[PDB]
């Protein structure tokens, strides 16, 4: 059934799993036109799609594309995303394929269901974490891919760098969140703690920069910091 | 007008046969139901005055055979049976009939109630819902799991109803996931009516016969199975005009007849809710959304 804090070190095993995130792939700008009205403007997306224990990132980009002549747009949106999601899986040989599927809304549970209907043996699953993948888009190198992309196209990324080389999946699922959730409460305050130091690079084959062990903790006290600060400004307390 | 005799009535007894019922005591001298109209189905049911668990009954046509009830002191039920011997069964009918012994079948002669919840029901239909080939009746109870439930477990016991699954690759056309998910009318025409109902009376044959059992017996997956049928109706966007039309007189009757203390346990609110008020035919049951605004506006 549903993933919540009693089966969290469930993700770290080694039954394969991705988290599927949807909320990135109908995205709008909404502005006035000529007449006064309000009219949305579809900008490109991308599904999120995650294995937490080995950092692969499936970054499906969405061109707007799309969404042109259809109706009813933020339901197509789930049922893109699963048809989208279900063709990654039988793109992968039998023994990459998940066992599990989490997805973080439960609207994407019907979806995603229906196009697996020739998988039986991989469960679709709902969770109760609090997850912040929404927050993808604010990773620059993610960003840009998504905005520059003229056609439909799957961009394969590692979201953990290197740090399984030093640290367990666990650790690095538990930093990839504090730095998503980060970047979701103040996401300029949350930037200027990552790129603050110009002695410490991005690599090019990277997504974050090069901290050092001492470093990351730094890091990690300063985001904790500022998710404690903004829910103070927020709630004043 | 035919009959359907009783040897004896040993052991205290509510005795329903169609949409009536009454009381039988213990070794009451009760010996059948006489003048029960011939052209439909009916059902004989029973609930034992000192366990009221297992309703059981016994669907039959009388234009199939001579049928009676007898009692089993050892699998202590009241049975149908078969008397082959038809000069023996009207004797006993007309000397029983001579000493006033049996109920009569008290239809209203301005009621078409049973008639209208029985309309597309065939005892040829029942007989492949409900399998015992050699008994020209059909034997259902409270407890009788369907085929469904029990793929979800004697397999001769079970009620064959036709499996419906939204969420099955019978339902879901390759390449149409979310047409046919949100528009259930090739699972409705192609894959229910054509395929495997092949026309729409066996359709409302199958509907009213769940119906029937969930009433008389509490039977959960008749229940399961009435609603399933109804919602693959109302969800899908193309339906002919008759069949909404005839599916609104047919549930108006249901929800009519329908007893005003069991609609907690026989009407399933997001199935109703659904189907009146967001599906596609939420404003093709005219009479069946009146009844029910008017008799459970609770359970909306
Ligand atoms: C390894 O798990 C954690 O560090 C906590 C999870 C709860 C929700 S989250 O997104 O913060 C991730």
């Amino acid at each position: 059934g549903a993933m919540n804090s009693s089966n969290y070190a469930e993700l770290f095993n080694n039954d394969i799993k991705l988290f599927v995130d949807d909320t990135n792939v109908y995205r709008v700008t909404v502005h006035k036109t000529f007449e006064g009205n309000v009219a949305t403007k579809a900008i490109n997306g991308c599904i999120f799609t995650l294995n937490p224990k080995t950092g692969h990132l499936f970054l499906k980009i969405i061109h707007t594309s799309v969404w042109a002549g259809q109706k009813r747009l933020s339901q197509l949106a789930k049922w893109k995303t699963a048809e989208e999601v279900s063709a990654l899986v039988r793109s992968l040989p039998k023994e990459e394929q998940p066992k599990q599927i989490i997805v973080t809304r439960k609207a994407m549970l019907d979806p995603l269901e229906v196009h697996m209907l020739d998988f039986p043996n991989i469960a679709i699953r709902p969770t109760e974490l609090r997850l912040p993948f929404s927050a993808a888009m604010s990773i620059d190198k993610l960003s840009d891919v998504v905005m520059k992309a003229t056609e439909p196209q799957m961009v394969l990324f590692n979201i953990y760098d290197d740090w399984l080389d030093r640290i367990s999946s666990y650790t690095a699922f538990s930093r990839l969140t504090l730095l998503l959730r980060a970047l979701k409460t103040n996401e300029e305050s949350a930037k200027m703690i990552l790129l603050s130091d110009p002695t410490i690079t991005i690599k090019s084959y990277h997504l974050w920069p090069s901290f050092t062990d001492e470093q990351w903790i730094t890091i990690e006290s300063q985001m904790r910091d500022l998710i404690l600060t903004e829910y103070g400004r927020k709630y004043n307390v | 007008m035919n009959t359907v005799p009783f040897t004896s009535a040993p052991i205290e007894v509510t005795i329903g046969i169609d949409q009536y019922s009454f009381n039988v005591k213990e070794n009451q001298p009760f010996h059948g139901i006489k003048d029960i109209p011939i052209g439909h189905v009916h059902v004989i049911h029973f609930q034992h005055a000192d366990n009221s668990s297992m309703r059981y009954g016994y669907w039959f046509d009388c234009r199939m055979g001579n049928f009676y009830i007898q009692y089993d002191p050892k699998d202590g039920l009241y049975k149908m049976m078969e008397e082959r011997d038809g000069a023996k069964f009207e004797n006993i009918v007309h000397n029983f009939k001579e000493r006033q012994m049996m109920v009569s079948y008290p239809k209203i002669d301005e009621d078409d109630t049973w008639y209208n919840l029985t309309e597309f029901v065939q005892m040829d239909k029942i007989r492949k819902i409900v399998r015992k080939d050699e008994n020209q009746f059909s034997y259902v109870d409270s407890s009788m799991t369907t085929v469904q439930e029990n793929e979800l477990s004697d397999p001769a016991h079970s009620l064959n109803y036709t499996v419906i699954n939204f969420k099955s690759r019978e339902a879901i056309r390759p390449g149409h996931e979310m047409e046919d998910f949100l528009d259930k009318s090739y699972y409705l025409n192609t894959v229910m009516l054509q395929g495997i109902f092949k026309n729409s009376s066996n359709y409302f044959g199958e509907l009213q016969f769940a119906f029937l059992n969930a009433m008389f017996f509490g039977n959960y997956g008749s229940s399961l199975q009435w609603h399933a049928m109804i919602e693959l109706i109302c969800s899908s966007a193309t339906v002919p005009k008759h069949m909404l039309d005839k599916l609104d007189e047919i549930l108006y009757y249901q929800i009519k007849t329908l007893p005003e203390q069991y609609s907690d346990i026989l009407l399933n609110e997001r199935v109703w809710n659904i189907c009146l008020y967001s599906s596609f035919q939420k404003n093709s049951l005219h009479n069946t959304e009146k009844i029910m605004e008017n008799k459970y506006p609770e359970l909306l």
